[PDB]
């Protein structure tokens, strides 16, 4: 079905980059207005993320995928990774999602 | 001996299903009061978009049955779209309806129930857009009378 | 009726000839495009009838109705025979059917 | 683990708990997917070209005859690369119900099963699919009675 | 990159007349490696342990009369001993009772599998063959098959 | 006056039951159209593996009764695994089959019913594993003719 | 697979019919083309000759061959089923299609 | 039978510790990879338990049994709680499940 998140369930080490890539697989959302979305595991709330630095946008148009990056993974590294596009056609505007949880030790 | 007067129209659809056909959902267009013109086909119970636009979708569904048996029956209506774009079947309109909670009658006759279900809503679609109207029992069909069983679509 | 054939059931010697008439009530539907077909006994092919020789199809635009003489009445066409015409007005195309059945047995032959 | 690996296979069985529907299992004892084979949607995915053995068997009971007289049928289809339309590859059906459901003595649960198999030439991407037409009478109380898999000889 | 060792997977015509008569020049069907397919009878090329199955559906209009009894079996007649022996086989009755009386016509179907593991010779002829060709559902897609592999 | 000529050397068997075993689903391997070679074992009625890896089982069991005494009959045929890492014995393959639907010479005479069921599966079994193929009823087998009952795996 | 083009005709006597199938398979080949003439209603089947007056316009690009058949009258009327031998491996077989051409 | 959890029917009192013990009767699957999932009384989707604060787990390889032991325990928390484990020898991978149900009572609030 649409959009398959490749870093599913994700079980890192403390200090190791993990990289979370969404493909899509509905060819109408585009990667430029790309948008992400964090929750971290114990919260009930979704918050945002703004990628400075840490986070890269290694976006591939190619394949119509977009990628991030973490860097020196903490101790209380502890999030749901959650993927979204600002899907656009003629009239229609929707939005798509993926799913993914992190676990830190 | 007959004759026609003025069409002048836009993409339409409205099939009818097969009264003497057994347990199966196959679409007619080729009987009264049906209609499949201005570019709608009918490849294989989908209907074709012939133009990208605004469409209004329906189907009825007429479910009977002359006995209640013990096994949790849940009848499903759904119809979906598969699209150029998006190659993946997906629902537009759904219902779901259960014919008969009542405990396996040990006797009545039969107790000869009926059970409808409509679906209906505008949708945009796209050039090439295969949209399929299917039921998830086909044994409890009533295709007896008519106008009981339809599915269509018309181009707003 | 949307068309009715008047003979329902025919009893017929030995190689005769059975005439079944077809009358059109619906005016969407043109004499222009006639079709026919027979069952036989416990058969289930529906089988087209050929306009010709020992089936003759007379057509009178007038009444709108149509008739199929069948002559050299062999005794493995025991089944029902329908009619059928296509309709068309404006944006819509259709076709109509009806129903009846003949039976004809045999004879003596005079082998002494 | 003492033992080698070898070529594509899979084996793959019916989710007893989803009643109402024909999931197909790996992650289950005795069952298998290995070596290319790839489940994507209810779907054995081709690895490699060659020649393999599809095979697959149904079961099915309900309780009582009833008078809807009903065709059961079970396919294994093939959908490829070379030739994008299903065809069908492997068919057989059955007609369990013929008397009417009992009006003096009742409940009278029927069981008949279907079984599948054949060596065919496959192609790198084909998509084998094994489904039925009314996956209301699957009977995956017991273990293995419904299944589905390919080896690659 | 190619394909080795005897296979074969046949297919009845549907435009055979109430006889089971075994095609190869269709879609999904082989036949290669040395596997000659002569007099409806599949020959074996090369010694070893073959893998032999083959599948008929029956289908009637109607239950005729009193019990007509549906078999299919793979046979073999082999170089060393030339006689044609049943390696698989299987009986079924499509019809227990209740002849349509009055009442309209109910079509059964039934279908028969056969599959084992046998030792074949240079030059042995198998034949797939039923008893009751008349009832035979050849209809499209594969409903009846017959096939061996050299494993 | 004998030779051999070829190798071979998958572990092959393929036993079918006894003729002369009146009431019971023995199994045997020195009979025309039979194998089991290559190490295989049958030990009390059950196949015993002899290396780890892929293996094909396949069984067939054909049922014949001359009459139906009462509705409820079940035909049941199990192909079972016992492993060294679990010791309870599972399925691997299974079928039922019911041959009598009501009827019961209500008016009819001693109808000659005869149904057959097989089973077959790839399963990755390791050394030592126990397998044995099954039947709840051995009074209905009808081993009269030829190749009707068998039972056979072998190493891919 | 095979795209049969002439569907239904029901021409006049005296006519030029173009007989072209489009391949969907890509184990089918444009290079073996052949039909199946029918010759009116019979209960059997015949063939029909190639190579020179009766040649096609094959085009592997539309993967399309035709048929050129010319003085319709009534013995150019029948069933041309159309056909082709796909190949890729161990694999042979061949494929039939579908079109009538009627003429009056 | 391919896990086994001792604990069935329990009833502990709000305040309490229920162990629920598991073990492994197929040599392939290992301690290490255990994970437990409850099902909460009256819905139907089954959640995931995780593994921090009142749930600590003991883990005995030698004998091939896990349990998990819940504190704090509250009258909220009552439904079927199952153990899991990731088996894996050759070319297999499954997962092996139990069942085990709670039911806890509250100690009211002697209101003088």
């Amino acid at each position: 079905a649409r959009v398959d998140q490749t870093p599913q369930t994700i079980t890192k080490e403390t200090g190791e980059s993990l990289t979370i890539n969404c493909v899509l697989r509905d060819s109408h959302c585009a990667t430029s207005s790309t948008y992400w979305y964090r929750k971290k595991s114990g919260s009930t709330n979704e918050e945002s993320i703004s990628k400075g630095g840490r986070y890269v946008e290694t976006v591939n148009s190619g394949s119509k995928s977009f990628s991030l990056r973490i860097n020196d993974l903490t101790v209380e590294d502890s999030g749901t990774y959650r993927c979204a596009s600002e899907c656009q056609y003629g009239l229609a505007e929707y939005d798509v999602y993926g799913g993914g949880t992190v676990v830190t030790v | 001996r007959s004759s026609s007067r003025t069409p002048s129209d836009k993409p339409v659809a409205h099939v009818v299903a097969n009264p003497q056909a057994e347990g199966q959902l196959q679409w007619l267009n080729r009987r009264a009061n049906a209609l499949l013109a201005n570019g709608v086909e009918l490849r294989d119970n989908q209907l074709v978009v012939p133009s990208e636009g605004l469409y209004l979708i329906y189907s009825q569904v007429l479910f009977k049955g002359q006995g209640c048996p013990s096994t949790h029956v849940l009848l499903t209506h759904t119809i979906s779209r598969i699209a150029v774009s998006y190659q993946t079947k997906v629902n537009l309109l759904s219902a779901i309806k259960s014919p008969c909670q009542r405990e396996t009658p040990e006797g009545a006759e039969a107790k000869p129930w009926y059970e409808p279900i409509y679906l209906g809503g505008v949708f945009q679609l796209e050039k090439g857009d295969r949209l399929s109207a299917e039921i998830n029992r086909p044994d409890y069909l009533d295709f007896a009378e008519s106008g009981q069983v339809y599915f269509g679509i018309i181009a707003l």
